[PDB]
């Protein structure tokens, strides 16, 4: 403990306690006896005209009458205050380096897991989807630790997480990429685009030392951007050796035929050309671990080639259907019916993806936006943009002001199921073409192909020419009969 | 829950050592301390 | 296509403005002679501000000033001034991105960029918003009240709205919205949300809040606060003279809380529409004491306490119209208002 | 209250010859820019004054 | 009102930068007329967290409970006349809070 005495103790009895009798004017023994002082000073009368400029003023360097014999204090250096304030304004983050990276690491860790479980709820793909995804990143982590020391090139990127989920899904081979991406954007199924979730509140603050803040969808994918990292992850992963049948899916073909001019025959046509020179009669697999940092026209992005065969098939098939199985007036009817139209969720989604306002292929639909499409758009904004967010501080005043403002314009709401489903729309346009049974048709064919180029290209990293660069590639591949 | 009433909005609230001394429903900067169910004896004279 | 709610992705635009100005002060300087970040602040300290309005439009009917300057421009004379500022732009041009090298080499040739900076930003946050802004402008251009309101209500909940259109489409949408709200409320909420009774302007690079359509109080008349008073007098007129009343008083006391500072301190509309609200309060009282001598056969009704209450006013309002003229107010065609007021005082006889 | 400088919990005592009751306690954050610490408090005391020998009438 | 007549009677306070200009000097180195044109008094207002804190009309009860003054912003239109009129400058300067009388033509009650 501290001691007593920093003023007085009763030298009579050894009782080191002190009483104050303010009525007496006396400092006395708390336990025992006597007068600790008869003298008592400063409780002035009725005479303080205050002429005294009394410039002095206490400032704790001349001590004090000590009128508390009660004490404990401590040795002081001289006004903690600055050290006190330094300590109050300390708990923040002020980190950086390996430590910051570990939590940057951690946060990345968590959001992916949150991503995966919505994955299960949406797809109901049992322990299986969950555990494969976990070891996939366990494998990813393995590599990160090795080149540690102070290496802080963890790639990841807003893209890396979905590449991870993508590769894991392919191992399992549940779906597709474009479909997955459009679905995800449309329903914000992924926690992908905003990184505020986590349960970081704190990770947010850990002055995620430059790292973390870089979290949060930062932006939407360009041309490559996303197929490139998948390759990096595979090289990171050595994924092809580890997992079976990657990039495959007779389901992407189905998705694609139904996508539009779904021809109860073009599935087998394109499946056949794929059969053909499409990797020698074999389901093309996940490209490799493009180890090199330059990431060139890998192009063996299997799907990228699937869409290419898809397109090719259509015009080849349709611009030498000698037997005339596909009528002149039939081709434009399909492209016809195609013109825009609502979407039991899908087309509305593709509008939401179009609105990344990229290379201006959908920008104008931006403009046009077929009436309601306009309406169900604002509907999806009032539901799925709300998370939007929650000024912290800056007046519990402006927060209030903001609230008031919102209240003011209160916005929202100052046979049913109109937006029919997907296979409903699909049915009704193949019916809209159900009347089935020279220069112009060539033009029509080109017209139609540009459209699909729009569609397939729009879900994906496009390259208003890589696409065709891609196209060009297999064109060349083909003529070695 | 300790309580503090806004002198101008009537809104009951419960300020903390971690919040601004202001009426959270109006923005006032004056708060009446609410009475609670606290036992007090009184000599009836 | 329309004007976006947000601070402009400050990344390349801020270094393009370094190269633009730095060249203009360099070529600037050698002309000044050819006549004997900070650079950007110095360009405005050399050129100046525009005042609280838009375009320093000011008459053109006073000072002759003989501009004969004379074709003073011999292709040969331009390339004497230019040959040295371009080599000094290169230095900083090298440290600049390849996109900003030719952006500079385009504007230094006099080419203008058909690449709207708000036609490339690719930020989820942003993008959408541009998505929105254009939707609501295409919906008011076809009067779609039930859909323009939904897009407007979502546009302010997303973190990117500075009053901006937020007020200029937030008022009409409430005039076109036959349902809930009187731009008024929203207008009076704005007035309190943008009094900024602070006198300032100039100084720093207003590059996200330029628009004399938000800002003011300490000179720079706000125009939503002037629109609040104008919409309020038109909201007082409808179905008056066709204790729950008060509105024409509420507007007399809300304009009085002012009394010179920024608003009257500044003149016009302020004084003028104050008088106009006041002139309307004089007519209503002549009607409520007008038709066929007041209401009818005479007044006997204790002389005319009501005529004296009205003549006091008529005398006052002529004081407000006069001080609005005297203090430089070009707004008022005095001849018509004086003739109306005298032909009206007549009715009071 | 507590002052970090003294690391002690201190109190302001009431000093009078007779008891009162606290009628209202008002917390003053007003005129403040931040004042998050709640540094001004107004306490009103109720002292009952019963007619008593020597009171003037 | 009385206060504006008072400010019209105090008139001007003239000062010469000491004539310089090198008759330049003797005949003053330009006149610097100064004065106060108008004087306005406003009803008590308080904006918190400074600018950007919608203002509220302040009522006396608050001034009493806070144990503080009940001030009105006092403003006066300053006239800065240069060279007797060669250049005129107006500025209304805020001169702090003038204590307002209750139930006066300047108190909310
Ligand atoms: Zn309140």
């Amino acid at each position: 403990m501290s001691t007593f005495i920093r003023g007085p103790i009763c030298g009579t009895d050894n009782c080191p306690s002190r009483l104050w009798r303010i009525i007496d004017g006396r400092r006395t023994c708390q336990y025992g006896h006597v007068m600790e002082g008869d003298v008592e000073f400063n409780d002035d009368e009725d005479d303080l005209n205050g002429l005294g400029a009394g410039v002095i003023t206490r400032r704790l360097n001349l001590t004090t009458n000590a009128t508390g014999s009660f004490q404990s204090s401590q040795l002081t250096n001289s006004q903690l205050l600055q050290q006190q304030q330094r300590q109050s304004h300390k708990k923040f983050k002020k980190l950086i380096g390996h430590e910051a990276k570990l939590l940057f690491l951690k946060s990345f860790q968590f959001i992916l897991k949150r991503q995966i479980r919505w994955l299960i709820t949406e797809m109901r793909f049992p322990k299986e989807f969950e555990h494969v995804a976990k070891i996939i990143w366990l494998k990813i982590l393995k590599t990160i630790n090795d080149q540690p020391q102070e290496e802080l090139k963890l790639q990841l990127h807003m893209t890396s997480t979905i590449s991870i989920l993508y590769l894991a899904s392919t191992h399992l081979s549940l779906p597709v990429y474009t479909c997955d991406y459009i679905k995800w954007i449309c329903t914000a199924k992924m926690p992908y685009f905003q990184a505020s979730e986590i349960l970081p509140k704190s990770w947010r603050i850990q002055l995620p030392n430059y790292y973390v803040s870089i979290l949060e969808g930062s932006i939407s994918p360009f041309n490559g951007q996303l197929y490139n990292k998948i390759a990096l992850t595979c090289g990171m992963i050595h994924f092809k050796e580890f997992f079976n049948s990657e990039i495959s899916c007779q389901g992407l073909l189905l998705k694609l035929v139904m996508q539009c001019a779904l021809p109860p025959e073009f599935y087998f046509y394109t499946k056949q050309v794929i059969e053909f020179e499409e990797t020698d009669i074999r389901n093309l697999t996940l490209w490799e671990r493009t180890d090199e940092r330059h990431t060139g026209r890998v192009s063996n992005h299997a799907e990228l080639r699937v869409l290419s065969y898809f397109m090719l098939t259509i015009n080849w098939m349709l611009s030498f259907d000698r037997d005339r199985q596909y009528p002149l007036k039939w081709i434009l009817s399909l492209t016809e019916s195609l013109t825009q139209r609502t979407t039991t969720s899908e087309s509305i989604g593709r509008n939401i993806v179009k609105v990344v306002y990229p290379d201006k292929p959908t920008s104008s639909d931006y403009f046009q936006w077929s009436e309601e499409e306009t309406l169900e758009f604002l509907k999806w904004m009032e539901k799925q943009f709300l998370p939007t967010q929650t000024s912290m501080e800056m007046t519990i005043d402006q927060k209030i002001a903001r609230r008031k403002l919102y209240k003011i314009f209160p916005l929202d709401r100052e046979d049913s199921t109109h937006q029919l489903t997907f296979i409903e729309d699909l049915q009704e346009r193949y019916a809209k073409q159900t009347p089935f049974f020279p220069p112009a048709r060539k033009e029509a064919i080109g017209r139609l192909l540009t459209h699909i180029a729009s569609q397939l290209l729009v879900d994906f990293a496009i390259s208003k020419e890589q696409l065709k660069d891609c196209i060009s590639r297999i064109k060349n591949a083909c003529l070695h009969r | 829950t300790l309580k503090y009433i806004c002198a101008e909005c009537s809104s009951k609230l419960s300020l903390s050592r971690t919040d601004a001394v202001r009426c959270k429903d109006c923005g006032h900067r004056i708060l009446l301390k609410a009475r609670t169910k606290r036992l007090v004896q009184f000599e009836a004279r | 296509m329309f004007e976006v709610p947000i601070t402009l992705t400050n990344r390349k635009f801020a270094q393009r403005r370094k190269l633009k100005y730095q060249y203009i002060n360099y070529i600037s300087r050698r002309f000044d002679r050819i006549s004997k970040s900070d650079e950007e602040r110095k360009f405005w300290k050399k050129y100046e501000k525009p005042e609280k309005s838009f375009e320093i439009w000011r008459t053109v009917s006073s000072q002759n000033k003989q501009p004969i300057n004379k074709q003073k421009m011999t292709y040969h004379n331009f390339k004497k001034i230019e040959k040295i500022p371009l080599r000094k732009m290169e230095i900083p041009l090298l440290h600049c991105t390849k996109e900003n090298k030719l952006y500079f080499q385009s504007i230094s040739r006099g080419l203008e960029p058909l690449k709207t900076s708000t036609s490339e930003v690719r930020n989820y946050r942003t993008r959408h918003i541009v998505t929105l802004t254009d939707l609501l402008h295409l919906n008011v251009s076809r009067h779609n009240w039930s859909l323009a309101y939904k897009i407007f209500a979502t546009l302010i909940r997303i973190p990117g709205v500075q009053i901006k259109s937020l007020w200029g489409i937030g008022v009409e949408i409430l005039d076109n919205l036959s349902n809930s709200s009187s731009g008024l409320d929203f207008l009076q909420w704005m007035c309190q949300i943008y009094s900024s009774k602070s006198r300032f302007v100039q100084n720093i690079n207003y590059r996200s809040i330029v628009p004399p359509f938000q800002t003011g109080s300490r000179t720079h008349t706000a125009k939503f606060a002037i629109t609040y008073l104008w919409s309020s007098l038109i909201n007082c007129q409808k179905s008056m003279e066709p204790t729950e009343n008060d509105l024409l008083q509420e507007l007399i006391d809300k304009i009085s809380e002012w009394v010179l500072t920024p608003p009257f301190m500044e003149d016009a509309e302020v004084w003028f529409i104050y008088a106009s609200c006041h002139l309307l309060k004089a007519d209503t009282l002549s009607r409520q004491f007008v038709n066929d001598n007041k209401n009818n056969d005479l007044i006997g009704l204790d002389r005319d306490i009501k005529i004296n209450q009205v003549i006091k006013h008529i005398h006052y309002v002529r004081t407000f119209l006069k001080i609005c003229l005297d203090k430089g107010g070009f707004a008022v065609p005095s001849r018509l208002i004086e003739n109306q007021l005298k032909s009206f005082e007549s009715r009071l006889y | 209250y507590f002052d970090d400088t003294l690391n002690k919990t201190k109190i302001k005592t009431y000093h009078s010859s007779e008891p009162a009751y606290i009628e209202e306690v008002n917390l003053i954050g007003d005129e403040s820019n931040k004042f998050q610490e709640l540094q001004t408090v107004s306490i009103k005391y109720r002292i009952r004054r019963t007619p008593q020998i020597g009171d003037k009438f | 009102g009385l206060l504006n007549l008072g400010v019209k009677d105090i008139g001007e306070k003239v000062i010469f930068d000491g004539k310089p200009l090198n008759s330049n000097s003797g005949y003053l180195g330009n006149k610097l007329s100064v004065s106060v044109e108008q004087v306005s008094i406003a009803k008590p207002m308080s904006n918190d967290g400074v600018s950007s804190a919608v203002e509220r009309k302040v009522y006396p009860s608050e001034s009493r409970q806070r144990l503080t003054s009940y001030r009105g912003k006092l403003l006066l239109k300053l006239k800065w006349s240069v060279n007797n009129g060669e250049e005129n400058l107006f500025e209304v300067r805020d001169c702090g809070g003038l204590p307002v009388m209750l139930q006066s033509n300047r108190c909310h009650l």
